[PDB]
C-alpha cells in the first residue's frame, strides 16, 4: 500500500515538476530572445560606430 | 562696453556661435539672446576654431535665426546663494519660478566650480538612523556621506526619498536642498506643497528648504545644469554657513542621460550604448562636488534611475564608486508586494562594520544575510520541485527567511494610501533585537503574515494574536 | 530670387531635403515646397538648411523652389474642431471640409511649471468595472494603458470615450469631458472603423481624431500626438476637461527613432536614439490639472503602449512607466482565459486616482485592490491542501473575478457599479454557481431599476453613502439572491 | 617660429588641436600659456592633438602652446614613502615639496628576457586562503577580480597591512614596499583608506598615488604607468616593491575617453584597438630581476571589476591573460559567511609552491584538490542522499576547512599562527568539532600555543620548514588541545 501511495505521489510530484519546469522555459525562452536580439543591435552599433569616422 | 556675436548654426539644443573679432568668451561663460518672452541663456561647451563657439541652450530654441546677435556675459550661468534662497523655488539659470518676486540675495556664485581638493577631506563614521528597518539593520546611511536609491521605474525611488526627507529633514536643524532633475513638474508642486502642509518651508516665516526645479519638461542643456544649481546652494551653506547640508536630488540618472541627448550634437564619437565618452568625468565633476569637507558636513541622498532595469548600464553602473551606502530596489521584490522593495543582498553600505555598529548588531546582519542567501541558492530548486525536496536543515532556513523578508518590509507614513496602514518608524536597536530573537528561534510556531507590513517585534505578536480569532 | 523667404533645393533623400538660403528662416518652421508638400526646418547651418519631409521623398526634387512660412510648427486649435477628423498637420481629412478654427496654437509648448497646478481630486469615469474600482483616474492626471498586442488596450480607452455620454449631453461644464483620440501608425481601416464606432454611439459629436496611420512619413506620425496635445489643451486652457489617447505611443517611439537613424543620430538601446525618453516626457508633461488661478481646466492623458511578449522591462515600456501616474497592465493571459479586462492586479497601479476617486465606490471596494493582489497569490500555491480557511477566500476570490468580466460598448455609471461591489465584497455571492454571475448582474440591475430606484437616485447626487443608506442596499441584495 | 610653440586652433573636452609645434616629440608634455598642463598624442601633417592633464575652461582658440622637450616623467626615490601625490607625482597631501632621489619617465620597457630569474620569494598576504591556496611571489602579477563590493580593496589591503612584521626590522631584502594606486575612485575613499594606513602604522612605508573620478581623463590614464616606475625604484636598487592597481577597470574607461576625443576611430565596446596593450605594458613591468640587476623586484595586484559575475567581458578576459594567476571573488560566497569570498574553484597562482613557505606547503599537502573534492561530494549531497564511511568523512571536513579560512578583515595572520590551525584542519584534529565553534578554536588554539609550546612558533618563524621532530612535537601538542 505505501508502495502506491508513493508511485501515485511521485506521479503528481513529476507532473507539477514538468509544469513548473515548462512554465520556467516560457520565461527564459522569452528572456534568451531578448538578449539575442541585444546581441545583433550592440555588435552592429559598434561596426556602424567604427565606418562612422 | 560689452563683447557681441551671431548666431550661424542651430542644431536642436546646440548653437554654434561666431564672433566678429579679437575676444570669444571663455568655455563654461553664459551668453543672451534677446526674445519677446525674455532672454534664452547659452553656455559656452567649446572653442570651433575660426572664431565660432559651440553652446548648449537652456531653453527651447524655436525661432532661433541664423545672423541673431549674441552677448556675453562675461561669466559662468549664476545663482542666488545664501539663507535669501530658503522658501523659494528656483530655476537651472537661477530665476524665481514661484510668483513670489526677486530672490534678493548678496551674492551670486557660478554654479560650475573645482571639487575639494584631496587635503581637504573630512572622513568619519557616525550611523545616521533612519527609522527603516532594513537600512537600519543591514546598509545603514553615514552622516554627512552620500547615499543612492538605485530602481527601476516605478518601483519606490522618490517615495523612499519623500520618507527620508519626512523622517530626517523636518528635525535635522541644519538646511535642505532638494533638486528636481529630470523628473515630473506635477511631483515637484506636490512636494511644495507638502513643505507648506508640514512647516519646513513658512511662507510667512522661517524656512528650512531651499528649492531647485529641472523637471522632465525641460530641454538637455537645463536639465545637464539643474543640478549645478541646486549643488551650488547647498556648497554655500556648507562652505560659508558651516552648516550640516542634507541635500536631496531626484533624479540623479537624468543628469546624465541629458548629457547623451546633446553628445552626438557636439560632434562627440559615441561610446558604449551610445552614451557620451565624457560620461564618467562629467560624473566626478558634479558627484565629487557633493561632499563632506573640513569646514561643514554633506549628507546626501540621490534618486539613481535603472534604464530597462539594467543594473549594468553604463549610467547607473558608474554611479557605485561615488556613493557611501547604497540601496537597492528590485522590480522583482516590489512585485511581491515587499515594501519598501529593497534588495537586501545587493544594498550596501561602508558602515557595516563590527566597529561602527558594534559586535552584536553586525552578527545579526550576517546571519540575516547567510539566511537570506541560502534561499535565494534554493530558489531555482524551491520553484521546479517545491519545498518537499529539501533537507529537513534547508526547509527551516527558508521557512525563517520567508519571516525575515516579510519583517523587512515597513508602513511608510507617505505611502499611506496604498498600504491602507499608518507608517511605522522602527528604532535601530528595537530593530537588532527584533531580529536577533527571529534568528534564535523564538518565533517559528509563528505564521508568516504576521511579520508582513508592521513595525518591530511587539507588533509582530499584535498582528499574530489577532489573526488568530 | 529672393533667398531670405525662399530657398533652391540642394539635394533631396531619406526623408530630408537639403535647402540652399532661406537666410530667415527660424528653427522649427514650417516650410512649403514647390509640389505643395511640407516641411520642417530642423537644422540651420552656415550654406544651407537641413528640412525633415511632411510626405513622400518623391515629392520634392533638387532645384525646386521652397517658401517660408514665418510659422513654427503649429495647428488650428479650438471648439470647432469637435466631430472632425485630422492629420497630423490638421488638415481636415474626414472630408467635411475647412475647419474652423479659433486660432493656432505651435505643436510644441512647454508644459504648465511647479506653481500653475493643483492636484486631482476630479473623476475621470471609465465606467469600466475594473478599472474604476481599482485603478481610478483623475481629471489632470495621466495613466498608461500597456501589454501584449491584441489584449484590449483601445477598448479600456474606447469604453472611456464612449461612457463620457453620460456628462457632455447636461448643460453642467465643469463635468464635460471633450475627447482627443491619436492614433499614430495604425491602419487606416482600423481608424476609419472606430469613428464608425463613435458615430453609431452618438460620441462623435464630444470628441477629435488626429490620425497619422501606418503608410504616411514617419515625421507626420512623430508629429501626431503633440498637435493633438495642442488640441486638447485649448480645453485646458479655458477652464473645461478634454481627454486624450495616445494610440499608441510605441508606434511613435518607432517612427522618431527612423528619423534620427536617417539623420544619422547614434543609436543606443534598441537603436533607439538618446532623447526618446525625451519625445514623450515632453508630451506626457503636457497632461496637467490646473490651479484656481488658471481657470482650473484639465488635460488627462492615457498612452498606450505595446509589449512584446509581456517583458515590461524593455526600453520603451519602462520610459513610458516612469513618466506616468501609473498604469493599467492588461496580461495576455487573462485575455486569452476570457477575463476581459484583462487587468492585472498587482502590475496595476493609479498613483493619484485615489484622492479623486468617487468616495462611494471608495467604501464598498473596502481594500479590494490589496484583496485581489493576494487571491490571485494564493491561488498558484494552492494547485498540497483542499484547507478550510483558505477555501472560501478563494470562492469570494473566484466570485470577485467573475464579477469584474464587462462588455465592450457597455460602460455603467457609478451608481451601478456600487451595488454590484457590495454584493461581492460582502460575500452575497457566494451560493451561487460560477456560470450563473454574469446572468445574477443585469437581474440585479433590473430589480433595483423597477423596485428599489431611489437608492440608486441618492447615490448619483450625493457621491458618498449615509450609514443609513448603507443598511439600506444591505437588505435591498439579499432578498434577490434566494429568487 | 612654430617650432618650439603652436597655437590653439580649437579646444573642448579636454582635446586642444595645436597648429605649429613642428619640433614636438610624440608623447611630449606641454605648458599652455594659460597654465594647464598637456599631452601630445596625434602628431598630424597639419596640426597636434593635445589631450588636457586639467580643466579646459581657460584654454582659448589662439592661445599660446610651449614645449617642454620632456617625455612625461617623474619625481622617484625613497623620498615619497609616506606621502599621498597625484599622477605626474605632484605632492596632494599638503605636506610639501617631494624629495626626489631622480626621474623615471612615465613609459618604460619591461626587463626582457635576460635580467630575471624564476620567482622564488613569499609576499605574505596574512590570508588564510591566499597564503595557502593562491599564494604570491615577489615579481608576480596576481589579479584581483570581482564585482563591486565583494573585498578587493580589502584582499590587496590585509596584504599591505600584513607587511609590518619585516618593514620595522632593519632587514632590507625581507621588506616589501607598498605602492596602491587609486584610479577612478572617489576622493573620501581614498581618504579613508590613507586614514587606516595611518592608524595601523602602515603609512610610513607605503607610497600613494591617486588620480580620482572629478580628474582629467590623461591623469587617470596615466597614473598607474608613474606609480609603477616610483616601484621601479625599489625593483631597481634592490629592494621590493608591491604594488595595487586599484582599478585598472577604470583605467581602461579613462584611455577610451581620451581616443574617442581625439578621435582615434573606436573598436570592439568603443574601446582602442590596442587597450590590451594598454595593460600587457603595465604588467609586464612587474618583475623579479636577475642577481646582475641586484635581485630586486615589483609585484602587481591589479584589480579588475566585472558586472553581473560576467568574467567573459571583454577587458576582464584580457588581463586574465596578462597576469600570472587570478583571485576571484564572489558575492554568493561573501553572504554564505565565506570571506575573503575567494572561489578556490577558479582561483590559482601560477608561481604555485615556488613562493609558499615550505612549513605551509607541507601542511597544504593537497588542500586545493581537497577542497575540490569536496565542492564535488556535497554537489551529491543536495540529491537528499544518504553517505558512507567514505563520503560523509570527507563532506565533513571539508565543511570545517572551509570555515578555518574565513577570517576577518584587518587581522592579517603569521606563518607560525597559520601553520598549526592547517596542520589541525587537514590531519583530522577539527572533524569531530561544533562549526559554530570553529572560530573560537582558533584563538584560544592560538594563545595555547603562545604561552605553553612557544618554541614550536619560534621554531617555525625562523627555520620556515617543518623537520620530523616538529611534525610529531605539533600533532601531540594539538591532540592535547582537543581536550582543552
Ligand atoms: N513604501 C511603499 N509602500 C507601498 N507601495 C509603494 C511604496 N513606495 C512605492 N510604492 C508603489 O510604487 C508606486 C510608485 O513609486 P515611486 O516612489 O513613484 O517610485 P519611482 O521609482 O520614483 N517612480 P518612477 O519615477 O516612475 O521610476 C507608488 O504609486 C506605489 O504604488
Ligand atoms: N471586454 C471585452 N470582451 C470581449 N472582447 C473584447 C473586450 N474588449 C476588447 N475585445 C476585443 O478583443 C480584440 C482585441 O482588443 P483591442 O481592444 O483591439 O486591444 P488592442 O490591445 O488595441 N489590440 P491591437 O490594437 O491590435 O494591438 C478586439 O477585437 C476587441 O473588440
Ligand atoms: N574579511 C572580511 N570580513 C568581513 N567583511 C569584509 C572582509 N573584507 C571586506 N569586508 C567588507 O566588505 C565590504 C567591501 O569590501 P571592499 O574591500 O570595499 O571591496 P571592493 O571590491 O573595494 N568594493 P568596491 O571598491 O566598491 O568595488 C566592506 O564593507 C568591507 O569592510
Ligand atoms: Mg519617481
Ligand atoms: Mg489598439
Ligand atoms: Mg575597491
Amino acid at each position: 500500500q505505501g508502495y502506491a501511495a508513493e508511485i501515485s505521489a511521485r506521479r503528481n510530484a513529476m507532473d507539477n515538476a514538468s509544469k513548473n519546469a515548462g512554465d520556467m522555459i516560457n520565461r527564459y525562452s522569452i528572456l534568451y530572445n531578448r538578449t539575442r536580439q541585444a546581441v545583433i543591435t550592440n555588435e552592429l552599433v559598434d561596426t556602424i560606430t567604427g565606418a562612422s569616422s | 562696453t560689452p563683447i557681441t556675436g551671431k548666431v550661424t548654426a542651430v542644431i536642436g539644443a546646440i548653437v554654434d556661435v561666431h564672433f566678429e573679432q579679437s575676444e570669444l568668451p571663455a568655455i563654461l561663460n553664459a551668453l543672451e539672446i534677446k526674445t519677446p518672452q525674455g532672454k534664452l541663456v547659452l553656455e559656452v561647451a567649446q572653442h570651433l576654431g575660426e572664431n565660432t563657439v559651440r553652446t548648449i541652450a537652456m531653453d527651447g530654441t524655436e525661432g532661433l535665426v541664423r545672423g541673431e546677435k549674441v552677448l556675453d556675459t562675461g561669466g559662468p550661468i549664476s545663482v542666488p546663494v545664501g539663507r535669501e534662497t530658503l522658501g523659494r523655488i528656483i530655476n537651472v539659470i537661477g530665476e524665481p519660478i514661484d510668483e513670489r518676486g526677486p530672490i534678493k540675495s548678496k551674492l551670486r556664485k557660478p554654479i560650475h566650480a573645482d571639487p575639494p581638493s584631496f587635503a581637504e577631506q573630512s572622513t568619519s563614521a557616525e550611523i545616521l538612523e533612519t527609522g527603516i528597518k532594513v537600512v537600519d539593520l543591514l546598509a545603514p546611511y553615514a552622516r554627512g556621506g552620500k547615499i543612492g536609491l538605485f530602481g527601476g521605474a516605478g518601483v519606490g525611488k522618490t517615495v523612499f526619498i519623500q520618507e527620508l526627507i519626512n523622517n530626517i529633514a523636518k528635525a535635522h536643524g541644519g538646511f535642505s536642498v532638494f533638486t528636481g532633475v529630470g523628473e515630473r513638474t506635477r511631483e515637484g508642486n506636490d512636494l511644495y506643497r507638502e513643505m507648506k502642509e508640514t512647516g519646513v518651508i513658512n511662507l510667512e516665516g522661517e524656512s528650512k528648504v531651499a528649492l531647485v526645479f529641472g523637471q522632465m519638461n525641460e530641454p538637455p542643456g537645463a536639465r545637464a545644469r539643474v543640478a549645478l544649481t541646486g549643488l551650488t546652494i547647498a556648497e554655500y551653506f556648507r562652505d560659508e554657513e558651516g552648516q550640516d547640508v542634507l541635500l536631496f536630488i531626484d533624479n540623479i540618472f537624468r543628469f546624465t542621460q541629458a548629457g547623451s541627448e546633446v553628445s552626438a550634437l557636439l560632434g562627440r564619437i559615441p561610446s558604449a550604448v551610445g552614451y557620451q565618452p565624457t560620461l564618467a568625468t562629467d560624473m566626478g565633476l558634479l558627484q565629487e562636488r557633493i561632499t563632506t569637507t573640513k569646514k561643514g558636513s554633506v549628507t546626501s541622498v540621490q534618486a539613481v534611475y535603472v534604464p530597462a532595469d539594467d543594473l549594468t548600464d553604463p549610467a547607473p553602473a558608474t554611479t557605485f564608486a561615488h556613493l557611501d551606502a547604497t540601496t537597492v530596489l528590485s522590480r522583482g521584490i516590489s512585485e511581491l508586494g515587499i515594501y519598501p522593495a529593497v534588495d537586501p543582498l545587493d544594498s550596501k553600505s561602508r558602515l557595516l562594520d563590527a566597529a561602527v555598529v558594534g559586535q552584536e548588531h553586525y552578527d545579526v546582519a550576517s546571519k540575516v544575510q547567510e539566511t537570506l542567501q541560502t534561499y535565494k541558492s534554493l530558489q531555482d530548486i524551491i520553484a521546479i520541485l517545491g519545498m518537499d525536496e529539501l533537507s529537513e536543515q534547508d526547509k527551516l532556513t527558508v521557512e525563517r527567511a520567508r519571516k525575515i523578508q516579510r519583517f523587512l518590509s515597513q508602513p511608510f507614513a507617505v505611502a499611506e494610501v496604498f498600504t491602507g496602514i499608518p507608517g511605522k518608524l522602527v528604532r535601530l536597536k528595537d530593530t537588532v533585537a527584533s531580529f536577533k530573537a527571529v534568528l534564535e528561534g523564538k518565533y517559528d510556531n509563528i505564521p508568516e503574515h504576521a511579520f508582513y507590513m508592521v513595525g518591530g517585534i511587539e507588533d509582530v505578536v499584535a498582528k499574530a494574536e489577532k489573526l488568530a480569532a | 530670387a529672393n533667398l531670405n523667404e525662399t530657398g533652391r533645393v540642394l539635394a533631396v533623400g531619406d526623408g530630408i531635403a537639403r535647402v540652399f538660403g532661406l537666410n530667415n528662416i527660424q528653427a522649427e518652421e514650417l516650410v512649403e515646397f514647390s509640389s505643395g508638400v511640407k516641411g520642417m526646418a530642423l537644422n540651420l547651418e552656415p550654406g544651407q538648411v537641413g528640412i525633415v519631409l511632411f510626405g513622400s521623398d518623391r515629392l520634392v526634387k533638387e532645384g525646386e523652389l521652397v517658401k517660408r512660412t514665418g510659422n513654427i510648427v503649429d495647428v488650428p486649435v479650438g471648439p470647432g474642431l469637435l466631430g472632425r477628423v485630422v492629420d497630423a498637420l490638421g488638415n481636415p481629412i474626414d472630408g467635411k471640409g475647412p475647419i474652423d478654427a479659433a486660432g493656432r496654437s505651435r505643436a510644441q509648448v512647454k508644459a504648465p511649471g511647479i506653481l500653475p497646478r493643483r492636484s486631482v481630486h476630479e473623476p475621470v469615469q471609465t465606467g469600466l468595472k475594473a478599472v474604476d474600482a481599482l485603478v481610478p483616474i483623475g481629471r489632470g492626471q495621466r495613466e498608461l494603458i500597456i501589454g501584449d498586442r491584441q489584449t484590449g488596450k483601445t477598448a479600456v480607452a474606447l469604453d472611456t470615450i464612449l461612457n463620457q455620454k453620460r456628462w457632455n449631453n447636461g448643460s453642467d461644464e465643469s463635468k464635460k469631458l471633450y475627447c482627443v483620440y491619436v492614433a499614430v501608425g495604425q491602419k487606416r481601416s482600423t481608424v476609419a472603423q472606430l469613428v464608425q464606432t463613435l458615430e453609431q454611439h452618438d460620441a462623435m459629436k464630444y470628441s477629435i481624431i488626429v490620425a497619422a496611420t501606418a503608410s504616411e512619413a514617419a515625421p507626420l506620425q512623430y508629429l501626431a500626438p503633440f498637435t493633438a496635445a495642442s488640441i486638447g489643451e485649448w480645453f485646458r486652457d479655458n477652464g473645461k476637461h478634454a481627454l486624450i489617447v495616445y494610440d499608441d505611443l510605441s508606434k511613435q517611439a518607432v517612427a522618431y527613432r527612423q528619423l534620427s537613424l536617417l539623420l544619422r543620430r547614434p543609436p543606443g538601446r534598441e537603436a533607439y536614439p538618446g532623447d526618446v525618453f525625451y519625445l514623450h516626457s515632453r508630451l506626457l508633461e503636457r497632461a496637467a490639472k490646473l490651479s484656481e488661478k488658471e481657470g482650473s481646466g484639465s488635460l488627462t492623458a492615457l498612452p498606450v503602449i505595446e509589449t512584446q511578449g509581456g517583458d515590461v522591462s524593455a526600453y520603451i515600456p519602462t520610459n513610458v512607466i516612469s513618466i506616468t501616474d501609473g498604469q493599467i497592465f492588461l496580461e495576455a493571459e487573462l485575455f486569452y482565459k476570457g477575463i476581459r479586462p484583462a487587468i492585472n492586479v498587482g502590475l496595476s497601479v493609479s498613483r493619484v486616482g485615489s484622492a479623486a476617486q468617487v468616495k462611494a465606490l471608495k467604501q464598498v471596494a473596502g481594500s479590494l485592490k490589496l484583496f485581489l493582489a493576494q487571491y490571485r497569490e494564493v491561488a498558484a500555491f494552492a494547485q498540497s491542501d483542499l484547507d478550510a480557511s483558505t477555501k472560501q477566500t478563494l470562492v469570494r476570490g473566484e466570485r470577485l473575478t467573475q464579477l469584474l468580466k464587462q462588455n465592450q460598448y457597455s460602460p455603467l455609471a457609478t451608481e451601478e457599479q456600487v451595488p454590484l461591489i457590495y454584493a461581492g465584497v460582502n460575500g452575497h455571492l457566494d451560493g451561487i454557481e460560477l456560470s450563473r454571475i454574469g446572468e445574477f448582474e443585469s437581474s440585479f440591475l433590473s430589480y433595483l431599476k423597477s423596485n428599489h430606484n431611489e437608492l440608486l437616485t441618492e447615490i448619483r447626487e450625493k457621491g458618498e453613502l449615509s450609514k443609513e443608506l448603507l443598511a439600506s442596499l444591505k437588505s435591498a441584495t439579499e432578498s434577490f439572491v434566494a429568487t
